[PDB]
């Protein structure tokens, strides 16, 4: 018998899902960033696509180095907060090769921070891979893709209620000639939740008019369905005391019941008032409920 | 003579919507197979005894919810758990094939 | 195997006007006014439980201007045994 | 009298898995969908007589046609912790 | 005969505003687990004896005010001194999910 | 008669924290605040029966689920101190 | 062990109309003239408190023109414990 | 027991509290007064 004290704070919670739509999904993104990056940086990039890790938030910011360039995007209308991060070794690349520089020496990072001008070009860069993420998503559901704020500490986006909340994490290696850089996409898992259900089966070649059909007939054949419905006459509170002593012919009072609740498998779904009606107990409906 | 004596409530009837009635627990179920067999063979039966269904194997199996066909799905194991994969809501032209 | 330990532990008593099973298409056209019926004759004992369990069997009867639910019996488990089976 | 239920035809079932869910969850199962089953791998699969439980047996397939070995036959005792 | 009858109150009813009962004493009480167990297993337990509960661990507890379910939590520990940290407010579905 | 209450389910639960407050403080509650709890982090938690305390037990968590260890049941005597 | 240490101290006794568990939602509708029940039948005795602690139980009386309760007992513990338990 | 006099003005009233929000506000003022 496995038995060990209850500790707070511990990565207790496992929820590992395989996510196909967001597989495919990243590569027509990294197509598309890449002949955008292509487009910009007039060279041949080649971006790699990494394994989606679903990992609590604490551990994508730790894993982040310091500095790195965090963008806060809004993928309306899904309700949350993305993260789009760009790593200091690809920046660096990027404005090298914009500033007459063929990448010669050695990227050096040692904490340095971004100024006004690399934050300009990280802008203009990441209006290309917004872009390509919009459109990437625009063939599974149409999303419009929103850069809010930049940052460049991990303290300042917090875009998860708590540290222990579980985002997804899709990292990208982009290489252009000898030197390589890597980018991350995060986003939190209340945003993907709504749209579980269409990112965990492989996309199939099929269209809305087809989709909106088949769940019609499923819809219709679901209603020649028979349910149990159970309707509360009243609910009386005694103890077990009164129980045990309960015996045949004991009167237990109740109060009026002005309504009368009808629920299947406890979910009410019902309010009547109580009737007989050809010698049956019937139920005159008053009001469906409604949530 | 408590109980007061309801009569003529069939006002008319009209179909709603699916969200009034949405959170209501479902009971789903999918099935293996079928096989239509006399109490003949039934106590014939021991434990260890092989009952052939007739189902061919490899079809898709049925998926009912409440006890009412709905679907026809495929079976699939992930993660060692077992799992159905629907693939199309039967037709009331196999419905009814099915009931013959 | 204590006595007195749950001896005083509250439990909550529900009394059902009767069964009934109806689809989705029915529910659904249910307007207001409309009048169900259920399973049980008007005059059987109606069915007492706990916490969906059942406990006993009685109706409602009128002393004077209150209610109260009259109990007939407490049902052993070969009762309950039939109830399942049938 | 023994020898007129002895020969009655009945209709025979045996049930892979048990799942309750919300309609919520119903409709947002579309085409593909994988729906996951509270039974698990390897478990005996109920075996229904016009939808009535009497045994518990597993899943073999015989010449190509899929079958159950009927491992027991449940006592009412097991009928209680059914609901 | 000292207390006089009062009748006919029921002039009407609105909400008023949610200040007017402002600085009135709630009890907030986070629930670490459910479980549902018969009287069966409730005398066989002992001293030392661990019952498993429903909730699995690492789940948001539940924030209840005056025994009436609001909110979803996560627990956490300040100062040697345990805390919720409240995550959601529950929905009208996962609470008849709850009921049911 | 004892074989009839000796089969009843009942509902258990087990309360981990305990805090009175005021509805500016609730109000004031958003997301992702943390309140803090009366009771002290190792304290026996309450365990009750519909509502009703029977007894204290620790908190310990068994094959990844929640679970409580009976540590004591309260008579009756703690009750009056318990109000 | 002192006795006339305290057997001067004053205490304040409070009586009330009776018990009822209502939400937040009704208490935000009650308008003026609203009326309200309570948990006790018209005609038992009120429980007289000191300090919020149980100590007696009695009725108002209507003597000439001035009022008073006229306490019925005095509640032992006993009744007390099954006060706590029920 | 731990039982010692009561001097008044003494520094008896300790509030620790974490402020995030102001640890951040710190940091965005900072570099605005850099620039």
């Amino acid at each position: 018998s496995d038995i060990r004290p209850y500790d707070p704070n511990t990565q207790r919670r496992v929820v590992r899902e395989r996510l196909q739509a967001l597989e495919i999904i990243n590569e027509r993104f990294a197509r598309q960033f890449r002949m955008g990056l292509f487009n910009l940086l007039r060279r041949s990039p080649d971006i790699t696509v990494g394994a989606i890790r679903i990992q609590p938030y604490h551990e994508f910011a730790r894993n982040l180095p310091v500095p790195t360039n965090l963008n806060l995007i809004h993928l309306k209308p899904l309700r949350g907060t993305g993260l789009v991060v760009f790593s200091p070794s690809l920046v660096f690349i990027a404005v090298d090769n914009l500033f007459g520089g063929d990448g010669r020496f050695p990227t050096k990072v040692e904490g340095r921070e971004f100024t006004h001008t690399e934050q300009r070009v990280i802008n203009r860069m990441l209006k290309l891979a917004l872009e390509g993420y919009s459109d990437a998503w625009k063939a599974i559901n149409p999303l419009e893709v929103e850069y809010v704020r930049s940052e460049m500490q991990v303290k300042f986006t917090n875009i998860t209620t708590s540290p222990n909340d579980i985002v997804v994490n899709t990292p990208f290696h982009v290489e252009i000639g000898n030197l390589t850089g890597e980018f991350n996409i995060c986003l939190p898992f209340s945003m993907i939740e709504p749209l579980r259900e269409l990112l965990v089966n492989p996309p199939l070649e099929n269209s809305r008019h087809e989709d909106q059909n088949w769940r019609d007939n499923l819809v219709r054949q679901v209603q020649h369905s028979e349910l149990e419905l159970v309707a509360n006459f009243a609910d009386i509170p005694l103890r077990l005391s009164q129980i045990l002593k309960l015996k045949p012919g004991d009167v237990l009072p109740i109060e009026k019941p002005d309504r009368i609740i009808a629920h299947v498998d406890g979910v009410p779904v019902l309010t009547s008032q109580y009737g007989t009606v050809n010698g049956q107990y019937a139920l005159r409906v008053e009001h469906l409920i409604n949530p | 003579a408590v109980f007061q004596q309801l009569g003529g409530g069939d006002v008319s009837g009209a179909m709603q919507d699916i969200d009034l009635i949405m959170d209501i627990p479902v009971k789903l179920t999918v099935e293996l197979g079928r096989t239509r067999m006399t109490i003949k063979e039934l106590l014939r039966l021991t434990q260890g005894s092989v009952v052939a269904l007739d189902g061919l194997a490899g079809e898709p199996l049925d998926i009912l919810i409440n006890g009412y066909l709905i679907a026809q799905g495929e079976v699939v194991v992930v993660a060692d758990k077992y799992g159905v994969r629907i693939t199309d809501i039967i037709t009331p032209s196999e419905r009814m094939r099915r009931l013959s």
